[PDB]
């Protein structure tokens, strides 16, 4: 009618205004850096100085922190430490205003989300005051974080997901392609803010699979229409959210182009491309004798060629040649002429340029032995022989002959000769016939815990382990552009490797870390700043009205899919009309699947997990709680006493999350007291809140 | 042999009834004389094959030293610690002592010839006899699963011929009792399948499924995966019983609750009984209980655990601290220096009692008083032997050097001449992990569990499970860590004595090992060793290379003979080829089903897909958890899943004979006689790798089909004739 249009217009701006008030009330009060504003504020400061860095998370959240830096009048000059006050030129209130504006847009998007997943009108208001009045969302909204951004693109992913579901009756329409593309863009932004945005794309993806599964059942759907459904779902659900991801690494790689911290995680050609460039040399590449080099392995895990002064205790008693991964003067090497020819002298006139395909002897500078493989087997790998250094220019054998073999040339010069950083060369023995290889594993402690060097009989040229390049040259030129897909793959594999380095040791008590079963039932919270009586001190836990009742709604619905499934097998017909089945499927079932996909990896994985990882997984849980008010009280709408009891149960629980949000409000609104004034909201132990 | 489906009409869709007739029970059991004659012939053939040439490897074989030596530990009674549950080691102890075995032979290392005092051929006979009964249980399991008589005959003959079970069952190994009780669990549960779930026969089959299922679970922890397999099978059967409308709801809850009682309460009951016979028979104390708590060891006989120590401890008492969480713990300090840091006197966790574990509690500031150790008392630990304090200068740790936390603690000081504030240790009693009373207030020996906070660094006294190789071998590390784990920070005091206390002092001793604490503590050591079992065994295999039979494991090499585990490959590759073909054909039946074409019309195809989902699920639940294990594992961990694979391939030969060659069953029997004949040919060719009998080298080179498996192929002679003129060495 006309009143429902009035509520449908003026009510989203009441919830919007309460989101602007709930997330921006004490933004500029703390005046100190907090939980991960120290990290992500620094990462946003890296984009303003255009300096390269490395981080676990995909860059769209950090590029939006940098976008808030451009919108805050800030040039990135101040790194963000922990605990310290802000300088006067950095206006942190604009950035906290920016991300609290993202959560302040996460609330009305939950209003229209609940307006989309069926939900007779009191359930939309309960779900909107349920996402709205929460101290966890309004705590992590308050800061320079990409947890608010991950929450916003997760809620936008589910909103455009149901707004894609609602035009399932009219496929290939303007609304169908519209919300399919908006679904793809929001999903790709959900990955590119943080990698645990894969989880929603599992859920949506499972939905997509079910659609294609049930599109086999349509006898009226032709094969042309069905293959068009496949092309539409792979375009707007695979091609688009991966193209947004690639575009975020295009703005990431093409935006920052200087040197910074974490620059050593890249191949040295990409490090040579950027403006800092502490790994390159201008005029010359390499020559004979006088060119002192340090040779790097291009494989993931390979390092510099090291030769320390000790000898082998296992073998023919020659010098140990291994691979070490830091700067050292003992990593220096140079080339010399082969066996039978007179070697290099320091008073030569012809600066000879090296020729590939010709044998040379790699002589170390600070020690002075020949690079060699000797007929004693390698210690760890018993298949191949062992690499050592022996003698000098006149003492050795015929097995010291190592050729230089061209694999790839990175243009802009003569590709026939050996070069620095533009020559992936293999080193092959002449008499034996083995390629110089590296296993990448660890050695025992006789060789000071360094890399294993082998020489395989028959490897293939498609292996990255035998490729070597010159990194440092010692006695007008711009390095070419690297491939963007290769920098994409190597930087993502470096992100995965830093995720492998994030596993904690069990001997150390991480005071900040938590387990996933503690995030429902509120066993522990999270302490986000310094707990002195001066600063306002903030705390992370949900309102125990929303996520206790939401947690028992998840446990009360996960044991309702089973009951309706048993009664389905017992020939009951539960959900007759497509309306209540639509509210079950989109309002109840897929938030249970998205709850499990956003929550169960955090209880399965062996990684450091915190309370702020539960903020997307709570959201779908809250939707389930709205469904536990929607279908659970739907039968009461026919009797007038059931109507009045239903509206006072909606208004009773909504008022209960008003009162329980407002009671626990200073842990999101600030706690300006001396931390002993706030023991009244210290209900349990392990809530280290006072 | 298999009946037609009995589907009825529900109010919405047709439902299948799940009450089998008595005719279904009569067609699948030994009701005739020809079937009993073929079980007799299969038991004669299996009893020849699985038991041939026994005691010809008259030395110990791979992991016969372990479970044989542990059987010797049960006969001697001295306590040992092993990964595995007791029943299939204590069972070799009962088979040993029933044959006249009195310990006396430590099963040391592979190659030790048996003296004429140890019964091994009777233990080998027990292992190979259970490995010969699992063949007959595969025949009867398969026939109970709904299967032609002759195809189960030829498939079970094809299972007695499988090489990996003759190798794994012939020797003193855990997988032949394990595989017997797993085969008895699928046996008794398929016997439960064919009964109408209300009669007394079905509850006898649930009772045998319970005692065999938990007698598999108490032999090795892959039997818990058979508990999981039977459990998912029961979710299947309760799903179809809910689908059945002629069954009342009270009957479905009765089958579900009696199924829950016989299938979890009986495995847990038999598991607790078998650990009670474990803890009841293994009474003595040896070096095997080196890493248990002193209350655990307090139940064992012939103890060196200190009993009746002085409870109330004062300042001036010569005490000995002991680390709670790490089992090898005492505060230890002897005159040998570090190679790094300050190179002072080292502080270690030495697990045994010495005089160097003694520490005076002296005040920071000797009187005639007895000042108690209250909560918050800063003291100094004065080592009485080497004349030194406990000192926590901020230098590099010895072996945990990559630590921004974990400050290093050492020993340096002069009594009365060099006493500073950097030797102070505030005692902070943890009031949760200590027992309440006086010990929760002040320090009591064996009863409180305090934490030593260093007073001038704010860091606590810490230790963990990393030893020190520099000096003081097999001794751990003492540090002073901030934000170290609260479990690893707890210390408690024992073996205290001071002259400022009367002789009639209230002594204290340890709680003596309650069974639940014995049980849970023992299982924490089970899971702790089983989780942290990383060793370089060159015959270690990979779980994703098991279903292709490349690079099998080696067993024994002596006197120009060798024993090597490599399964029957022409059966192995048809098991896993049938995993691929059945997965592909059930994908094409789902796509072909929903695309519009009808599937599952003939009842033999329905029972085929039902039982191969049942056995493919046994292949899944016994092999998929072997990927989520961060430990070492070999080819004999695939083998409980491989039993379900040869069950499923049994049904594959049944769908070759029974459905796709209905008009011409001579060609189905031709396919099964070529598969069986090729299997028995693979056994007859690879018989001298199982029993440790003579091959020749010119055939040992030819037999290696894949280059993956390699078993010291130059060990054999040039011909068999040289084996008759041979004397053999005995280690
Ligand atoms: C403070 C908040 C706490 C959270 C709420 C807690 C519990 C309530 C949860 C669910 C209420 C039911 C809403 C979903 C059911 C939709 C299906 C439906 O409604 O259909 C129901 C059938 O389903 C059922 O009876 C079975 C579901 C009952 C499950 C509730 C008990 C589960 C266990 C609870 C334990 C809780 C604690 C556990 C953890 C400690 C009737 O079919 P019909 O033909 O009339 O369908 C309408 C068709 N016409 C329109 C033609 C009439
Ligand atoms: C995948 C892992 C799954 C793990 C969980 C597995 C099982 C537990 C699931 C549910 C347990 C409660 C089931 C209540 C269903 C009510 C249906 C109903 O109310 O309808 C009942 C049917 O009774 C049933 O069939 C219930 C079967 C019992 C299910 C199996 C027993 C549970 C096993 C215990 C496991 C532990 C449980 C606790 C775990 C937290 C009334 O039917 P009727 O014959 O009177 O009317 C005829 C229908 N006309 C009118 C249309 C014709
Ligand atoms: C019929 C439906 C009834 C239900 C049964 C369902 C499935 C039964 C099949 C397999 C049991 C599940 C076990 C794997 C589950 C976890 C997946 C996993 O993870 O393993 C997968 C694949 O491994 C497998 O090759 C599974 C082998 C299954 C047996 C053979 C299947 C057929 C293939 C041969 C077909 C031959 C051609 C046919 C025509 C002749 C990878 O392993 P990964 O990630 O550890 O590798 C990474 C290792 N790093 C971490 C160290 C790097
Ligand atoms: C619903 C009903 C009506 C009735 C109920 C139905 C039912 C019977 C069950 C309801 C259905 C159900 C799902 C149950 C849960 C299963 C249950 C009881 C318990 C969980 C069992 C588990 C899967 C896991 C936890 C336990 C572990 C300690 C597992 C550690 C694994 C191992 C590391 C094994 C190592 C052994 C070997 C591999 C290596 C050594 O090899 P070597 O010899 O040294 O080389
Ligand atoms: C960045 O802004 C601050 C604000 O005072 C200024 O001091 C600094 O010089 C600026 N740096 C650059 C590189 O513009
Ligand atoms: C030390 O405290 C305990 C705690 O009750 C008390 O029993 C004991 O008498 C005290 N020591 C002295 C010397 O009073």
């Amino acid at each position: 009618s006309s009143l429902l249009r009035l509520e449908s217009v003026v009510m989203p701006v009441i919830f919007t205004a309460l989101a602007l008030f709930t997330r921006m009330y004490k933004i500029g009060i703390n005046n100190h850096v907090v939980w991960d504003e120290a990290h992500f504020g620094k990462f946003g400061s890296y984009y303003l100085r255009h300096e390269f860095y490395h981080d676990v998370h995909p860059p769209l959240g950090k590029m939006l922190v940098g976008l808030s830096g451009y919108l805050a009048g800030y040039n990135g000059s101040w790194d963000f430490p922990s605990g310290e006050i802000y300088p006067d030129y950095l206006d942190y209130v604009k950035m906290r205003l920016f991300n609290a504006s993202f959560s302040a847009l996460c609330v009305p998007l939950a209003y229209f989300t609940a307006k989309a997943i069926g939900f007779s009108l009191p359930t939309v208001w309960l779900m909107t005051v349920l996402v709205l009045f929460e101290n966890s969302y309004s705590t992590l909204g308050r800061f320079i974080l990409l947890d608010s951004m991950l929450l916003f693109f997760t809620v936008a992913s589910f909103f455009s997901f149901v707004m894609f579901h609602n035009q399932r009756s009219k496929p290939f329409s303007r609304k169908w392609w519209k919300w399919l593309l908006i679904t793809g863009i929001s999903l790709g932004c959900t990955i590119s803010v943080k990698m645990v945005g894969l989880f929603i794309i599992t859920m949506v993806g499972i939905y997509t699979v079910i659609d294609l599964w049930t599109f086999l059942a349509d006898k009226s759907m032709s094969w042309k229409t069905y293959i068009n459904h496949w092309l539409a779902r792979i375009f707007g659900l695979i091609i688009v959210p991966f193209c947004i991801f690639l575009l975020c690494f295009k703005i990431h790689f093409d935006l920052l182009s200087h040197s910074g911290t974490g620059d050593a995680n890249m191949p040295s050609l990409f490090q040579a491309r950027l403006v800092g460039s502490d790994v390159g040399q201008g005029p010359r590449d390499i020559a004979l004798g006088s060119s002192v080099v340090s040779i790097k392995n291009q494989a993931l895990g390979g390092s510099l060629l090291h030769s320390h002064i000790q000898t082998y205790p296992d073998g023919s008693n020659q010098q140990q040649v291994t691979c070490y991964g830091y700067k050292d003067a003992n990593n220096e090497w140079f080339f010399n002429r082969e066996r039978g020819l007179p070697s290099w002298s320091e008073n030569e006139t012809d600066i000879e340029y090296l020729k590939p395909g010709t044998s040379y002897r790699l002589v170390h500078k600070s020690t002075g032995r020949n690079l060699h493989t000797h007929p004693v087997a390698a210690p760890v790998s018993k298949t191949q022989w062992e690499v050592s250094g022996y003698g000098d220019n006149v003492v050795g054998d015929n097995k010291d002959n190592w050729v230089i073999e061209i694999m790839d040339q990175r243009g802009d010069e003569d590709p026939e000769k050996l070069h620095t950083l533009t020559t992936s060369f293999r080193i092959k023995n002449l008499e034996m016939g083995c390629y110089l290889a590296q296993t990448g594993n660890s050695l025992p402690e006789w060789g000071f815990r360094q890399q294993e060097v082998v020489c395989m009989k028959n490897p293939f040229k498609r292996d990255k382990r035998t490729w070597w390049n010159i990194e440092t040259h010692e006695n007008d030129f711009q390095y070419p552009k690297t491939n963007f897909l290769k920098d994409f793959i190597h930087l993502n594999l470096a992100m995965m490797a830093t995720n492998n380095a994030l596993v904690p040791d069990p001997d150390k008590f991480d005071y900040l870390a938590s387990s996933a079963w503690q995030w429902p039932t509120l066993n522990v919270g999270l302490r986000l700043c310094g707990w002195g009586d001066d600063n306002p001190k903030y705390f992370l836990l949900g309102t125990p009205a929303s996520t206790w009742a939401s947690s028992v709604a998840v446990l009360a619905f996960m044991a309702t899919v089973v009951i309706l499934l048993i009664r389905w097998q017992r020939q009951y017909v539960d959900l007759r009309n497509p309306s209540n089945w639509n509210v079950f499927l989109m309002g109840g079932f897929y938030p249970l699947l998205a709850w499990g996909l956003h929550y169960m990896p955090f209880v399965i994985m062996s990684r450091v997990t915190y309370v702020h990882h539960y903020l997307p997984a709570l959201y779908f849980a809250l939707i389930i709680l709205a469904y536990c008010f929607d279908a659970g009280l739907q039968k009461w709408s026919r009797s007038k006493c059931g109507r009045i009891m239903r509206f006072v149960l909606y208004a009773g629980f909504m008022a209960l999350v008003i009162g329980c949000f407002w009671y626990f409000s200073p842990i999101s609104f600030g706690m300006e007291g001396p931390s002993s004034n706030f023991r009244y909201l210290n209900w349990f132990s392990t809530w280290d809140i006072a | 042999p298999v009946p037609e489906l009995d589907i009825k009409q529900g109010p919405v869709r047709p439902f299948i009834v799940t009450d089998p007739s008595a005719e279904l029970a009569s067609l699948r059991t030994m009701v005739t004389l020809k079937e009993k004659l073929l079980v007799a012939c299969l038991a004669v053939f299996t009893a020849v094959i699985r038991l041939h040439g026994l005691a010809w490897p008259d030395s110990v074989v791979f992991d016969e030293v372990h479970f044989g030596g542990f059987a010797s530990q049960y006969i001697r009674g001295t306590y040992f610690m092993d990964v595995h549950p007791p029943l299939a080691k204590m069972l070799y102890a009962g088979v040993a002592s029933l044959g006249g075995f009195q310990g006396d032979f430590d099963f040391e290392n592979i190659g030790d010839s048996f003296p004429s005092t140890t019964p091994y051929v009777l233990m080998r006979f027990f292992s190979a006899s259970l490995g010969a009964l699992t063949v007959i249980l595969m025949y009867m399991t398969l026939r109970y699963s709904g299967v032609r008589m002759w195809v189960a005959l030829m498939s079970a003959i094809c299972f007695a011929v499988e090489n990996s079970y003759v190798t794994i069952s012939r020797y003193i190994l855990l997988d032949a009792p394990l595989m017997f009780f797993i085969a008895a669990a699928v046996y008794s549960f398929k016997k439960y399948e064919m009964y109408p779930a209300n009669s007394l026969n079905a509850y006898k089959s649930l009772l045998a499924t319970g005692i065999a299922l938990g007698m598999a679970s108490s032999s090795k922890w892959v039997g818990l995966f058979t508990v999981t397999w039977v459990g998912l099978l029961c979710i299947w059967r309760l799903w179809f019983m809910i689908g059945d409308l002629t069954k009342s709801s009270k009957s479905i809850f009765k089958v579900a609750f009696a199924k829950l009682a016989f299938l979890l309460g009986v495995p847990f009951a038999l598991y607790l009984v078998f650990f009670y016979i474990h803890f009841q028979s293994l009474t003595l104390d040896g070096d095997g209980a080196s890493f248990f708590s002193p209350e655990f060891r307090s139940t064992l006989k012939n103890n060196k655990i200190p009993q009746n120590v002085v409870a109330d401890v004062g300042i001036g008492s010569i005490i000995s601290l002991r680390h709670l969480s790490t089992m090898g713990g005492y505060l230890h300090s002897h005159s040998h220096n570090y190679p790094a840091g300050s190179e002072q006197q080292q502080s270690t966790l030495y697990p045994h009692m010495d005089a160097n574990n003694d520490w005076l509690l002296e005040l920071y500031n000797s009187l005639t008083t007895f000042q108690n150790l209250t909560d918050g008392t800063k003291v100094r630990l004065f080592h009485t032997v080497t004349r030194c304090r406990l000192h926590s200068h901020d230098h590099k740790p010895p072996v945990s050097e990559s630590s921004d936390w974990q400050k290093e603690v050492s020993c340096y000081g002069y009594s009365g001449f060099d006493g500073d504030a950097n030797d102070d240790w505030v005692v902070e009693i943890d009031k949760k992990n200590s027992a309440p009373g006086v010990a929760q207030e002040r320090v009591i020996a064996l009863d409180t569990k305090f934490r030593l906070r260093h007073a001038m660094t704010g860091c606590y006294l810490f230790s963990h499970e990393v030893k020190l190789p520099a000096w003081g071998f097999e001794q751990q590390e003492v540090t002073c860590a901030s934000s170290g784990r609260h479990d690893l920070t707890l210390w408690y005091v024992e073996n205290n004595s001071n002259p400022l206390l009367p002789e009639d002092t209230k002594r204290i001793s340890y709680k003596p090992a309650s069974f639940i604490s014995k049980f849970i503590e023992s299982h924490k050591k089970m899971w702790h060793i089983n989780k942290n079992l990383v060793e370089p065994h060159v015959y270690e295999s990979q779980p994703t290379s098991w279903p292709f039979l490349l690079r099998g494991i080696s067993y024994w090499g002596e006197n120009n003979r060798n024993v090597y585990l490599l399964g029957n490959a022409i059966v192995w590759w048809a098991v896993t080829a049938f995993i691929g073909i059945f997965g592909l054909i059930v994908i094409t039946e789902l796509f072909s089903w929903q695309l519009g074409k009808p599937i599952l019309k003939d009842s033999k195809v329905v029972n085929f897909h039902v039982q191969v989902i049942h056995y493919l699920l046994g292949f899944a639940v016994h092999y998929a958890p072997s990927f989520l294990m961060q430990r070492q594992m070999f080819l004999h961990h695939y083998l409980p899943a491989y039993y379900f694979g040869i069950l499923a391939l049994g049904h594959a030969l049944d769908i070759i004979v029974s459905y796709v060659f209905r008009s011409k069953r001579q060609m189905g029997y031709a396919v099964v006689i070529t598969f069986l004949a090729a299997s028995v040919y693979f056994f007859k060719s690879f018989s001298p790798i199982i029993y440790g009998t003579p091959w020749t080298q010119e055939l040992c080179q030819k037999s290696q089909w894949l280059s993956g498996w390699d078993y010291n192929c130059n060990t054999y002679f040039s011909s068999l004739e040289e084996y008759k003129n041979q004397t053999l060495t005995k280690r």
